[PDB]
């Protein structure tokens, strides 16, 4: 057994937390009580990971669901599977964090942070081999933005060796209007480029555009989106879920998938939103990425493919040494069979064939761009200032965070003009 | 003579079968020592600056404190 | 006696040692319970078969071997498999969390909590042998087990057993099957520290395993069960001479005598035929000088390269099954005037035979075809510095830019350990161009 963590933080963090569960729940036969009905064991071999075993033959998941605001945790247990969860593992503020990062990180937060950390220890010394930690949150606003990072901070220092992978929700001004999130964000990815091993960028204007474009939703819900979540997070943890040739784990993916420490955020892929070649086409297709940025407009350091479904892997060799083949110029040459790829024959709920795809590209750099450029709008402007110098923090801490941003699109830049001769 | 050879000929062979197994005990030692030493130093430089951190959110919430 | 102890580490070394030795067990008449009717001597014995096989009072016959695997995963299913009655549990030796793909966890973070263990275990198993012969070592050159912990576990056998042999079976990593795309590191680190603790190491490519896979059996995407049925077929071979008696049949350690000419030239290309499914052997004998002549044609190798372009400083074949001497004189003397057979100018040109009459056998269920007749030729070529060189490509790549390095500089390591690594190999393809150039 390899027991991974889960933490779903804040407003966003709660909720797309949810839906993960709901999906993880269905594919390997769990319903709402904690029960196993379900048809093959190939769903329960690797069930260990992201559940506890209770007798009775009761399942339940090891998530610690935290929020500063008790609304967002009444929702969890109202809507589906809220009772499979742990009563205790809810923690709980009250006064709330007011989409502001200081709330989460330095003050507010600060007050319930321990009272994570108790429900985290209570869950990690039951482990038999703990993997580490995946944190579900936002970086738009308050407490999973903030609290998020100062709960990575502090179960790092606990767990120095453990893995820290986390799934940041970016922040749209297509889908949020509170004009403080360039701020939250930046000063969130300040923590996440120095304190976690992984994380996989969920790109709230990508999946706007998505759900408006291909999907054709001229109005997408906070629902139509995290359907597009939920599909991603089944499909980047296919390999941590289920049994299959590579001995998957969160160091495995690290070790395998980042080439220097900072450079550490993946570019996350679906299809379909069908043939193993048309799949691995969309897959690799911009329009099928869950962060705006196109591939074609950097180098993939390395990449990681899910197909799931019943097909052909003899197709799928071909069709996988295809792309890369007619698109040679997109993959660094430094780094030698920098894409693998692996095939799990049980698909996501609703899709005969499913491919999700795991990048780590130096066109990155256009997410952190962006957000960059909305940052220094109001920085440039001292605006709103206040909401974070009133609860205590520097104007030095956020040239810091920007300059530390700034650097790591640098980098990303450096590799991308790498060259092998 | 050549009883004399025929001893120094086994006290080599013996020697250095001997001489590599100590050199081989001795690489060995020293590579694992000199990693704890490495692994610790870096388990050290972390903590160091987690808990830099730490300090630097007293002096943040000591200023707001500076408030009122 | 000259018993030889195998030891399989990680999931390649484990994996095929699930194939060795339910092969072993077919060949010698031996079931899943470790009975054995045709053994008479109950309790022991110093047949041939007692080389690879202890026997216990109550009639079991029991492999001298030990896995080791730093996860459970691999070695649980031998545990719970059709050939678990055969190993006494402490002889299947399992951490809780594997290397990570890692040389570094391999060999110290992870591997240095079990050694101790595993060198307890075999010490139990050399202690049962009245002439213990030397080891054999199954292991990956990628995963971080099969690097790692094997060159840990090789500095300390050579200093728990001196110069007492330790021969290699080293699964050479290729793209179809790899897992990490750090296996070119690990693969220089492990060769590196293993090499001076090493007297001979047979390398088996996946991608050449593969081919001959995809080429001969039609096996569309071979698996790991494929491509390890195949290989135990050519570890079959190389110890076939340990385990059986015979009149023709030659030791491996004579054969050593000519396949090492100096201590670093020690790994010799295999190459094996017949490899052919049953419906292309029906009603298609394969003579001596069909499968002789096999062995001389690239795409049969255990490793890619081209001999043809190299030199050979020592030519082994290894047969059995129907095989007389005359034959195979009749066979090497068409291919020397038919083939490209340089020898550098310092060795003899005569190739060592060895015939041994029990013939070749199939796993139930196979692909491969049961023949009447089977060679394995044990080459030792310039040539093989290809794969060097390849695998050492690979390595420059990514270490240029130092990708990955700080996985393993945080596990304790230090960049001086790549370079020196590297040298070694550097150093050791300039042995191989040496070797080669002709005497003044
Ligand atoms: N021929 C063959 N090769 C294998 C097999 N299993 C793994 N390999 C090869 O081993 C290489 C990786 O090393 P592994 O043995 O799987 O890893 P490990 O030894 O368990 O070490 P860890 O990284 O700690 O898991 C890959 O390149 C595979 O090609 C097998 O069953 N047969
Ligand atoms: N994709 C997605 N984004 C969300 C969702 N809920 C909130 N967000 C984003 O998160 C940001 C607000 O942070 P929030 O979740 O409210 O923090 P909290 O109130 O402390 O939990 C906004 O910019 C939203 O775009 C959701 O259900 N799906
Ligand atoms: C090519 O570079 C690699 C990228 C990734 C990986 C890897 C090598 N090798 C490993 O053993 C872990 N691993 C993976 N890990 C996880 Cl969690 N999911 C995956 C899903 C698909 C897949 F192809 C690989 C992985
Ligand atoms: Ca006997
Ligand atoms: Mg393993």
């Amino acid at each position: 057994m390899r027991e991974i963590v889960h933490i779903q933080a804040g407003q966003c963090g709660n909720q797309i937390g949810a839906k993960f569960w709901e999906v993880i729940s269905d594919e390997h036969g769990i319903d709402p009580t904690g029960s196993y009905h379900g048809d093959s064991d190939l769903q329960l071999e690797r069930i260990n990971v992201y559940y506890n075993e209770a007798t009775g033959n009761k399942y339940v998941p090891r998530a610690i669901l935290v929020d500063l605001e008790p609304g967002t945790m009444d929702s969890v247990r109202s809507g589906p599977f809220g009772q499979i969860f742990r009563p205790d593992n809810f923690v709980f503020g009250q006064s709330g964090a007011g989409n502001n990062w200081a709330k989460g990180h330095y003050t507010e937060g600060a007050e319930l942070v321990d009272s994570v950390l108790d429900v985290v220890r209570k869950e990690s010394e039951s482990c038999d081999c703990l993997q580490g930690f995946q944190l579900t949150h936002s970086l738009g606003g308050g407490t999973g933005s903030g609290m998020g990072t100062l709960l990575i901070s502090k179960i790092r220092e606990e767990y120095p060796d453990r893995i820290m992978n986390t799934f940041s929700v970016m922040p749209s001004p297509k889908v949020s209007d509170t004009v403080v999130e360039p701020y939250n964000a930046t000063l969130s990815v300040h923590q996440l480029v120095e304190n976690t091993d992984e994380t996989y960028c969920i790109d709230n204007e990508a999946l706007y555009d998505i759900c408006f474009r291909t999907l054709k939703l001229t109005t997408p819900t906070y629902g139509d989106l995290n359907h597009l979540v939920s599909a991603t997070m089944s499909g980047v943890t296919t390999c941590l879920r289920f049994p299959g040739q590579l001995n998957a784990d969160l160091r495995k993916l690290a070790v395998n998938m980042v080439p220097f420490p900072r450079l550490h955020f993946f570019m996350p892929g679906f299809a379909p939103l069908l043939t193993v070649p048309e799949l691995t086409q969309q897959m690799f297709d911009s329009k099928n990425m869950m962060a705006a940025c196109d591939p074609r407009h950097g180098r993939y350091l390395t990449v990681a493919a899910i197909f799931r479904g019943r097909m052909s892997m003899k197709e799928v060799d071909e069709q996988m040494l295809n792309v890369q083949n007619k698109n040679s110029s997109y993959f660094v040459e430094w780094i030698p069979n920098n894409v693998k790829t692996a095939v799990c024959d049980i698909p996501p709920r609703g899709l005969k064939m499913s491919a999700t795809f795991i990048g780590n590209s130096t066109a990155i750099q256009e997410l952190f761009k962006r957000i960059s450029e909305q940052f220094t709008a109001m920085f440039r402007r001292k605006a709103f200032l206040h909401w974070y110098t009133g609860e205590g923090m520097d104007e030095m801490e956020f040239t810091e965070a920007e300059s530390n941003m700034n650097d790591l699109v640098s980098e990303y830049q450096q590799y991308q003009d790498a060259t092998a001769d | 003579e050549k009883r004399e050879h025929e001893r120094e000929v086994i006290q080599k062979a013996i020697e250095e079968n001997n001489n590599f197994i100590k050199m081989a005990k001795e690489k060995l030692a020293q590579k694992m020592e000199s990693n704890k030493e490495n692994r610790e130093a870096h388990l050290a430089a972390m903590l160091e600056r987690l808990q830099e951190k730490d300090k630097h959110a007293e002096e943040v919430r000591k200023n707001k404190e500076l408030k009122e | 006696m000259r018993e030889c102890i195998s030891i399989h580490v990680g999931q390649a070394g484990v994996q095929i040692g699930n194939a060795c030795w339910e092969l072993y067990c077919l060949e010698h008449g031996i079931q899943p319970d470790g009975q054995m009717p045709s053994d008479k001597t109950i309790g022991g014995g110093d047949d041939s078969f007692n080389t690879f096989f202890s026997e216990t009072g109550a009639g079991k016959h029991v492999p001298r071997a030990v896995f080791v695997d730093l996860e459970p995963t691999v070695i649980d299913e031998v545990r719970t498999g059709t050939y678990r009655q055969l190993f006494h549990p402490e002889q299947l030796i399992t951490g809780k969390e594997d290397a990570a793909n890692n040389y570094a966890r391999g060999h110290y973070t992870i591997g240095k909590e079990i050694i101790d263990l595993v060198l307890d275990r075999i010490r139990k198993l050399a202690d049962q042998c009245t002439g213990l012969q030397g080891f054999l070592v199954f292991h990956s050159f990628g995963g971080g087990t099969g690097s790692g912990f094997t060159s840990l576990l090789m500095e300390r056998l050579s200093v728990d057993y001196g110069k007492k042999s330790k021969l290699e079976f080293s699964i050479y990593p290729a793209p179809q099957v790899s897992t990490a795309v750090v296996e070119p590191y690990n693969s220089i680190l492990t060769t590196h520290t293993t090499l001076e603790h090493s007297d001979c190491a047979f390398m088996v490519d996946n991608e050449a395993i593969y081919d001959i896979c995809r080429r001969n059996l039609d096996i569309e995407r071979p698996t790991y069960t494929n491509l390890n049925r195949l290989i135990s077929q050519i570890v079959s071979s190389i110890t076939a001479s340990l385990r059986f008696d015979g009149a023709l049949n030659v030791d491996l350690t004579e054969f050593q005598t000519n396949l090492v000419p100096y201590p670093r030239i020690h790994f010799p290309l295999a190459t094996y035929a017949p490899v052919i499914s049953a419906e292309k052997a029906y009603h298609e004998q394969l003579s001596v000088a069909e499968i002789t002549n096999a062995c001389f044609e690239p795409a049969n190798q255990m490793v890619k390269c081209d001999p043809r372009h190299g030199k050979y400083m020592a030519c082994c074949l290894l047969y059995r099954g129907d095989v007389v001497p005359k034959d195979v004189n009749a066979a090497i003397a068409t291919i020397k005037t038919k083939r490209s057979i340089q020898f550098v100018d310092w060795c003899p040109t005569g190739f060592k035979v060895g015939i041994n009459y029990q013939p070749p056998t199939v796993v139930p269920g196979g692909d491969l075809a049961k023949v009447q007749r089977a060679v394995c030729m044990l080459s030792n070529t310039t040539a093989i510095a290809e794969a060097w060189a390849r695998l050492d490509h690979k390595f420059d790549l990514m270490y240029a830019k130092r990708a990955f390095v700080h996985w393993y500089v945080g596990e304790g390591m230090e960049e001086g350990e790549f370079s020196e690594a590297r040298e070694d190999m550097a150093a050791l393809e300039k042995d191989y161009e040496e070797v080669g150039v002709d005497s003044v």
